[PDB]
């Protein structure tokens, strides 16, 4: 029996052809305080896999670490732990849903929403997500917190079904991801405007992009705006 | 715990442990059970190198378990204390969960297992 | 009561 | 909200930002809280935002009616306005108002009325849950005559503070001038007064 | 609910989805959001039904004696502080989320207005549990200058992304458009992307399957 | 404790080729208690038909509250009130009541005698009107009526097809609620012939 | 109060009411006739709060009493039943409602029928063949589901009477005391004695 | 449920009905709310579905070592005592079972317990169990005799679940019927109330307050 | 306070034919009033001919229909790789349910494939283990709406035979696998109609002696 | 559960305890006997919560019993009465305690006198004259308090214990089904057969 | 869960 | 309280008033809320004073052990315990703690573990109740590299506006400057800092 | 309800 | 209890 304290906002991503791209802003509010802005919320493990991260910092943080002590674990004893026996994307994923659903069940949760993001070995694209209950699903599109709201119906104009994926290029998807971002800029009111994206492509490997900004902000409308109904200057 | 297998298995396949116990039976004073057509009969000889006895308080040799069966014995007598106890226990048991009180064989088996359980357990005779 |  | 208003040389300007929440969502990111109930006396509003409308609605009406019998009143009136309805419904209201005004007396005048009703006449006012952030900076940065310029440029980075720690605000930057020349309205947008 | 409002050239376009619930229950699968206040000033309504219902007919009501009381055409600023004053009056209890729009000899308008009585002004706003899928549409794709044609197509996109994205909202778009110096046009039904398929059987039953106790004729006459 | 199931019952309400139907069962019961078998929950003012489901006091009191209204409409219009009108009254009569609502679930059907068209409407307890096309359902085996009557129903059946289909839809709910049921009734509306038919269902 | 039970059978509506009155661990009283007459062919039983039920069936009573002398008329038992559902169902949105069960039972002489009906403290009428208020009806329905009969006489209703009586002092909890019984028929209103 | 069991001059007769609610909802008419847990014992449910429904058979298992270890047939009164003991070691976990053990032997004759999860153990002629058992004991005890005849008895059993079936919202279905006696225990069918209402409203003329 | 049950949604149903037996379940999968995936399957083939699904709270449908699948393959390692039947496998699945008891797994369960006698056969369980053999059973959101369809179409309740005075029953049969895959796809297309948490796709695994066949469908996306 | 008397006369003590057994609204049996023999001159009545009671008094009689066995000897009423006191102590701390009352009655041989303890679930003991548990003593105790003296004979003790059970007849809000009385004196505990 |  | 640490060119800097409050009550007007947990690594303590002070001496505990068997602990591992402490008992402890320290590679570090045991390295961080006072204010007066006497006039006037607008802060402002050149203990008094 |  |  937890309550959140430090927190990080939505974790947006989809799949395209040859990948899955995913992205979440730096910031980590403590309620209504935008306390901390070098926050990275996206970790990467090994080259074929990113997990997102959403919910309590302090949760997080420990979450990181467990996903650290895997890699080392992973090494021991194990001469092809940079080759085929290298962590997968779905092995990642399945060791933080079981601990999640475990830490439910003693009633002492991780306070996160969580989104795997990488390609596995035969190139098949991964996306699963898994939050605090130990919920898990997997769709072309997945998003957390308003994220969930406002960016899987702009990202699933893209990608609507299985079928779409094939059809959707890494700069079409790419730019999906970064307007679902200004977008929850503009809506989400514990967003900041900068962030991180991360591309996982079976061909080209993980581009990690740190330090994006949100840009082409529509506010000049603004200046029409006066009063709330009746008042004219 | 003490934990020392003391009832172990000798290369001619005997239990000594057991076996001697056995020996210190033959040593106690003696037991004779004789069953009537309608009664069971216990009689028990008392060693006679012993005046002074007070028989008044004097630990009897024949035991009420329960108000319809009696246990005597030959052995170490201390050691009979022991078994008696446990019984009148399972004895009472018995009767608050079945609402009966034991048969004879029952009590018996009980007293036998509890005997057996010495013989292959640790730290124990 | 519905709502909408 | 973060809000304010700051008296100069001139006269007054007032200052807010342009966000409404409904929980963490921003159900409007260009709201205008600065607010005519007079010619030259306009209301910050922060709290409740049907409540705030409905006071302002009211005051506007008096102020209307006032004007119609007796002539132009006095920011000082305006805010004795404010404060018998915020006073008087305390148990009813979230409101948090800053009023400010221009006579030609007078110059320029601030009164902020907090929660319960109070009155209190000011040199400069900020409020609203961003206030909080800029008690530190504001404190040490004003000081009592400052030019047009100078006081756009305290209330810019001011606000541009409140905004950047607030959740609660954001969007532009409103501001409302008031002198002997008329009525002024500024805006500001966010890669202006983001990276000051 | 979904329901929307999008400025343009000449004018104003309201859109709203058309389903009703019941808890998760879909009461209707068609009922009209989109009411009209007077002939060329209309409201989307989202919150409690009955609610929405009422208090747009009860301001139009009294808007229609104030029209002819004053020889004037209703402006959209008294059916918003109609509304807004009789909302914050019930503190909130009276259920409507309505975004009002029209036009009238000042020119086009378009607010919204919550249930506890505030309003906002706006070239674009959407109100409902789909309201966050709409937004997320008209964020991306408004834009200064709106022809009537892209500003319905913008409109009833945002409804679209409710009715496929939120549990909330679903089956058809209703469209109303504003424009300056023409009728209002009531577009029900603009889009019905939800007909459900041909069923796989028909379960019309062999007459005399249900038993029967009794009958009698009903006198309806007099 | 909740008003709206103390009594228990239901209602549902279809439309056919230039015919509506609408049905009720006939339980009136306090919580587990079966009361009375013969409860009815439709009733009719000339040719307009409303069923109630919900709070027993108030459909008894409603039925008598719009007898009265419509008696005096007659009087005053010099004709029967029709089914569009009567259902404007209805919403208007209970949400007068917006604050301390009467705890039902009002349904009208019946053909309105200029135009030939069939009608039904139902209501939320504060008023909303639902007009449908096909079907109305209400009471505490509502679920089960929206579920049978979306599988059973198909548009313009003949006045004996549609029997057959409102009583399957209304028997099959009630047989998967507790609160429903001991007996029910089908009302066959055509333009100016009246059927009413008690069905033979399970008394448990 | 607890206990009220109503059989109608082919010439009368026969009226079982208990006789006990308590309060905390104390029976006070163990003849109270939880009745009261409201025309000479009309007989109301009531239970429920304490004060509630007696200041309710005298205010119907002085009602019914006063149209009486009015029209020089009694009023039907249907009449009187809805007269008092309106009371009721007015009385269930008041600031403090009446608490209070009854059944009516009469003989309608225009119809030379027997009439019962039973009406909640909600205002909830139903005519019935037999009825019952509270925890009674609990085992006396499936009871009278059994052995009742429409066309029986008054001394086979009595008999059916004891069935239930009997029953419920087997199988309820408290003592009530027994009942007080009272036949309405064509003749008017009378009390069996000895029960 | 309604559930009930009585003994007589021929034995016990054992007759339940079968239907399982959530709330209102009627989640099954076809439960078969008696368990058979040796062929001169019974066991009947009503109560949690599930506690029954699982502790129950577990008896049945347990019943089952008796016998190997003891070398006979457990008695009735020491079969009730496991289940009454087993859910008193649950006393407020919030178990809720409502059971009657019912059976015969040669040293107790035909012989009825009643169990319930608040660890009440009672033996008794006559039990009704269950939110019908109201209705179904104002009908059995109006017509009880010890005298009954083995045909008399089954009806009487059957009809007061029917009664019970009727009037109690949470009953219905149809009738489970056994009947035990020094031979064991023998089932005498299961009767749809769909059916069985009009059956007997029509033969034995009751049921006047329904619309015929 | 921490929560730790949540609501999935989505729907299924089990109907078994003389020869053979379905498992159909939604496609979609919620949480409030989002969409989390349009295809994430809820029903699973698990070995012995014989599938399964929990439908409830996802986490726990997942966590039991794991189990249950790993208690099969010790089943094979434990007896000699001796078949499930699936009387056992109702059985066993009572005890991991029970086993549970005052910590819930928020489940409706179904199972369905074919007896010993090569009969098709449903079992289903309450969420604490309550169980029962079917031909017929929906769970999860939209249960209440379909299972009295159900009772109708498969069992032919309230059913007569025309002019027998409602005497005489409609018979009882068995139905073709064409027929059931018809009730399945009708019942979900109604249930999609009327329940906001049902949608989007239908998954059907039908249970012969063959093995197991999978069926899929589009359903209405809003 | 609900009634458990005892008085205590010259030469014996009698308990009396009501038949009933009620659960909800229905009297599930009346022929209940809340009683258990501890040794044969002590006898114990109960009454609590369900369940609790007869685990409650089977566990005490096995406990005696065993005692009996084991010294072949009979454990006087005040011994008895200590034991069964320390229990109640411990258990009103445990995780869930017993929610038992009792009334030992024994006739103690060495001493030739009667006796007669209360006990409640706290395991407050005193040795009375005369005795009851729950509401009962509200009447009783006032009653014997006059009626009651040291000397009466076994058969003028259920002379006063006809007037207690006449009491509880007429002013008790419950039907308790009548009591079973017993007599526990120097030639052990004995049930009187028609009361 | 159901009840009984 | 208002507590912070700052890193600037020769090391680090830790502020602090010494107000401990029971209510409204000053329990305790010269508080020392800088600890040691080494000779060079030391923390603010913010929240509960029983919960802070339990948790300063576990971990002075654990870095004399550290030191006992590996030598000096760096600040990173300071920070790390503390960590540990915080997080791992976060539903029973009301702790927000800074830790500063000077190693001689690393130069100044400050970590920062607000409530629910999360770790932050910055160049400088702020808290206890009057921070949110000075984030404004801070924000707009931070640089890097700042010197010794810049850095004690930029904490110096800090925590002046904490203090000023937070009741639970006051009496005298405590610093600990941390260098190569060893440990300095700095006080200010009201009458000096107060009219800055 | 909005805030500000 | 005493704050910092
Ligand atoms: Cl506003
Ligand atoms: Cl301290
Ligand atoms: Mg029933
Ligand atoms: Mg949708
Ligand atoms: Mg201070």
């Amino acid at each position: 029996t937890q309550q959140p304290i430090v927190t990080g906002t939505s974790v947006i991503s989809m799949k395209y052809d040859n990948g899955v791209i995913i992205a979440a802003d730096n910031l980590g509010s403590y309620g209504s305080l935008l306390r901390f802005n070098g926050v990275e919320r996206l970790i990467p493990v090994g080259d074929n896999t990113v997990v997102g991260i959403s919910g309590d910092i302090s949760d997080m943080q420990h979450i990181e670490r467990l996903l650290k002590d895997l890699v080392t674990e992973n090494a021991y004893d194990n001469p092809l732990a940079d080759a085929e026996e290298a962590l997968e994307p779905s092995y990642i994923f399945e060791y933080l849903a079981t601990v999640m659903y475990q830490r439910r069940s003693k009633m002492n949760p991780l306070w996160n929403a969580i989104i795997v993001a990488g390609v596995q070995s035969n190139g098949d694209q991964f996306l699963r997500y898994v939050n605090l209950l130990g919920v898990t699903y997997s769709s072309p599109t997945l998003a957390t917190g308003f994220g969930a709201h406002m960016a899987n119906p702009l990202l699933r104009k893209v990608v609507d079904r299985e079928s779409d994926i094939p059809k959707t290029t890494v700069q079409v998807a790419e730019e999906a991801i970064v307007n679902a971002m200004r977008v929850l800029y503009y809506r989400d009111a514990r967003s900041s405007r900068n962030f991180s994206l991360a591309i996982i492509d079976k061909n080209t490997g993980l581009t990690f992009k740190k330090n994006l900004q949100v840009e082409n902000m529509k506010w000049d409308f603004a200046k029409d705006i006066k009063g709330y109904g009746t008042q004219k200057i | 715990g003490y934990d020392r297998a003391l009832s172990i298995f000798s290369p001619d396949g005997h239990i000594f442990q057991v076996e001697y116990a056995l020996e210190a039976v033959k040593r106690g004073t003696c037991a004779v059970g004789v069953k009537g057509k309608n009664c069971v009969v216990l009689g028990c000889e008392r060693r006679s190198t012993l005046k002074l006895q007070d028989t008044r308080i004097t630990p009897s040799k024949v035991s009420k378990i329960d108000s319809h069966v009696v246990l005597s014995f030959s052995g170490l007598n201390a050691d009979s204390r022991i078994l008696i106890e446990k019984a009148r226990v399972e004895a009472q048991s018995h009767r608050l969960t079945l609402e009966d009180p034991v048969t004879v064989e029952y009590l018996t088996r009980y007293v036998a297992g509890v005997q057996q359980r010495y013989t292959q357990s640790g730290g124990v005779r | 009561a519905x709502l909408x | 909200t973060s809000i304010m208003a700051v008296t100069f040389k001139d006269g007054v300007i007032l200052g807010a930002d342009s966000r409404t929440t409904t929980g963490a969502y921003i159900a409007n990111r260009v709201t205008d809280k600065l607010t005519r109930v007079h010619d030259k006396i306009w209301c910050c509003r922060s709290g409740s935002a049907a409540d705030t409308q409905a006071i302002a609605d009211i005051v506007q009406y008096h102020l209307e009616l006032y004007t119609s019998q007796y002539g132009t009143p006095s920011t000082e009136t305006a805010a004795s306005v404010f404060k018998e309805l915020c006073y008087e419904n305390k148990d009813n209201l979230t409101a948090g108002i800053i009023v400010a005004g221009y006579d030609d007396k007078n110059k320029g005048e601030v009164y902020t009325i907090p929660l319960g009703g109070s009155v209190h006449k000011l040199p400069y006012a900020i409020a609203g849950s961003g206030s909080t952030f800029i008690y530190g900076y504001c404190d040490k940065n004003f000081r009592e005559n400052m030019s047009k310029e100078e006081t756009v440029d305290f209330i810019k980075h001011s606000l541009s503070q409140a905004i950047k720690w607030d959740g609660s605000s954001g969007g532009v930057i409103r501001m409302v001038v008031l002198t002997a020349a008329g009525v002024e309205r500024l805006i500001f947008y966010p890669d202006e007064y983001e990276q000051l | 609910t979904t329901i929307v409002g999008v400025k343009f050239n000449n004018g104003v376009v309201i859109a709203a989805d058309t389903r009703s619930t019941q808890g998760p229950i879909v009461a209707d699968k068609n009922c009209a959001k989109l009411h009209r206040i007077s002939p060329k000033i209309w409201c989307a309504g989202a919150g409690t039904a009955a609610d929405t219902e009422a208090v747009t007919q009860l301001i139009g009501s009294n808007i229609e004696l104030h029209s002819l009381y004053t020889s004037r055409e209703p402006r959209v600023v008294s059916a918003l502080q109609m509304l807004k004053q009789h909302l914050f009056k019930y503190q909130g209890h009276i259920g409507a989320y309505l975004i009002v729009a029209g036009v009238d000899p000042t020119g086009s308008h378009l607010f919204s207005i919550h249930a506890h009585g505030s309003t906002d002004v706006g070239y674009y706003l959407s109100l409902g549990s789909g309201s966050l899928a709409a937004m997320a549409v008209l964020e991306s794709h408004w834009k200064q200058d709106l022809t009537k044609e892209e500003a319905i197509k913008l409109a009833s996109d945002a409804i679209q992304a409710g009715i496929w994205n939120d549990l909330g909202s679903g089956s058809n778009v209703d469209v109303c458009v504003m424009e300056i110096g023409k009728d209002a046009e009531y577009l029900r039904n603009y889009l019905t992307p939800n007909v459900r398929e041909e069923k796989q059987k028909s379960y019309k039953f062999p007459r005399g399957t249900t038993a029967v106790l009794k009958e009698s004729i009903v006198n309806i006459c007099d | 404790s909740d008003p709206s199931s103390i009594n228990g019952g239901i209602v549902v309400a279809m439309t056919g080729k230039d015919c509506v139907a609408i049905a009720c069962d006939l339980r009136l019961g306090s919580q587990s208690l079966g009361v009375s078998n013969k409860f009815e929950k439709i009733f009719h003012y000339g040719h307009v038909f409303l069923g109630i489901t919900g709070l027993a006091t108030d459909v008894t009191t409603l039925n008598e509250m719009f007898r009265y209204k419509t008696n005096l409409y007659k009087l005053k219009e010099e004709r029967a009130i029709e089914p569009e009108t009567f259902t404007q009254l209805v919403s208007s009569s209970l949400y007068e009541r917006r604050f301390g609502p009467y705890f039902v679930g009002p349904v009208v059907a019946g053909i309105n005698s200029k135009s030939g068209k069939p009608f039904i409407a139902g209501f939320d307890l504060i008023g909303c009107i639902d007009e449908a096309k096909d079907f109305i359902v209400s009471g505490t085996a509502s679920d089960q009526l929206f579920g049978m009557c979306e599988s059973l129903y198909e548009p313009n059946l003949e006045p004996e097809d549609l029997f057959e289909t409102i009583s399957q839809a209304l028997l099959n709910a009630a047989d998967r609620d507790a609160l429903s049921g001991w007996g029910a009734v089908v009302y066959i509306i055509k333009k100016d012939e009246v059927v009413k038919r008690y069905l033979k269902m399970r008394q448990d | 109060m607890d206990i009220i039970l109503g059989i109608r059978v082919q010439d009368s509506v026969i009226l079982a009411s208990s006789k006990a009155v308590t309060r905390g661990i104390s029976v006070l009283k163990d003849s109270d006739d939880k009745t009261r007459q409201l025309s000479p062919h009309t007989l109301m039983s009531f239970a429920g709060e304490a004060g509630d039920t007696v200041q309710f069936a005298e205010y119907i009573q002085a009602n019914i009493q006063l149209y009486s002398i009015r029209e020089d008329y009694e009023l039907s038992p249907q009449a009187v039943s809805s007269f008092v559902r309106q009371e009721l169902a007015k009385s269930i949105r008041s600031r403090r409602p009446y608490q209070v069960n009854v059944l009516i039972g009469g003989y309608d002489k225009k119809k030379n029928k027997p009439e019962l009906y039973q009406i909640d403290y909600l205002g909830t009428k139903v005519e019935l063949p037999y009825g019952a208020h509270g925890y009674s009806g609990f085992y006396t329905f499936s009871l009278l589901d059994h052995h009742y009969r429409p066309d029986m006489t008054t001394e086979e209703g009595l008999d059916l009477l004891k069935l239930c009586v009997q029953e419920l002092e087997k199988r309820m909890p408290m003592d009530f005391k027994g009942v007080i019984v009272k036949i309405v028929d064509k003749d008017g209103i009378r009390q069996v004695d000895d029960f | 449920t309604t559930t009930l069991a009585f003994r007589f001059q021929g034995g016990i007769i054992v007759a339940v009905d079968s239907r399982a609610t959530a709330g209102n909802w009627v989640a099954s008419q076809t439960v078969k709310k008696v368990i058979e847990i040796n062929p001169f014992l019974l066991g009947t449910m009503a109560g949690g579905a599930a506690d029954c429904q699982f502790w129950e058979t577990w008896l049945g298992s347990q019943c089952r070592l008796h016998e190997l270890r003891e070398k006979e047939r457990i008695s009735v009164a020491a079969a009730s005592k496991i289940l009454s003991n087993l859910v008193y070691q649950y006393k407020g976990a919030g178990l809720s079972m409502g059971t009657m053990i019912c059976g015969y032997t040669r040293k107790e004759g035909p012989t009825i317990y009643y169990v319930d999860s608040d660890g009440t153990r009672l033996k008794g002629d006559i039990f009704c169990v269950g939110s019908g058992q109201t209705f179904a004991y104002g009908v059995l005890d109006s017509n009880y005799k010890w005298d009954l005849s083995v045909e008399d008895a089954l009806y009487l059993g059957k009809r007061s679940i029917l009664a019970a079936a009727h009037r109690d919202a949470y009953s219905g279905g149809s009738v489970n019927l056994y009947h035990v006696t020094e031979d064991g225990w023998i089932y005498h069918g299961n009767h749809d109330v769909g059916e069985l209402f009009w059956k007997v409203k029509e033969e034995e003329g009751s049921f006047n307050n329904v619309i015929g | 306070q921490f929560n730790p049950y949540g609501d999935n949604g989505g729907t299924i149903l089990g109907i078994a034919g003389e020869d053979f037996a379905v498992l159909a379940g939604d496609t979609r999968n919620i949480t409030d009033y989002s969409i989390n995936s349009r295809y994430e399957p809820k029903v699973f083939d698990c070995g012995d001919n014989i599938v399964m699904s929990a439908n409830g709270f996802a986490a726990d449908g997942d966590a039991l229909v794991k189990r249950f699948k790993n208690s099969v393959k010790w089943y094979h390692f434990d007896h000699n790789d001796k078949k499930l039947s699936i009387n056992s496998a109702a059985r066993n699945i009572q005890h991991l349910l029970y086993g549970k008891r005052f910590f819930p797994y928020y489940v409706h369960t179904i199972i369905a494939g074919l007896d010993e006698d090569g009969k098709g056969a449903v079992y289903s369980f309450d969420p604490v283990g309550s169980y029962e053999r079917e031909q017929c059973r929906a769970g999860g959101a939209a249960a209440s709406l379909i299972m009295p369809f159900l009772d109708n179409q498969v069992n032919f309740k309230n059913q007569y035979e025309p002019g027998t005075n409602g005497k005489v029953k409609k018979p009882l049969k068995y139905l073709s696998v064409e027929e059931v895959i018809k009730l399945v796809r009708d019942s979900f297309t109604s249930a999609t109609e009327r329940h906001i948490q049902v949608g989007d796709g239908l998954e059907i695994l039908i249970v012969t002696k063959d093995g197991v066949r999978k069926e899929f469908y589009e359903l209405k996306r809003d």
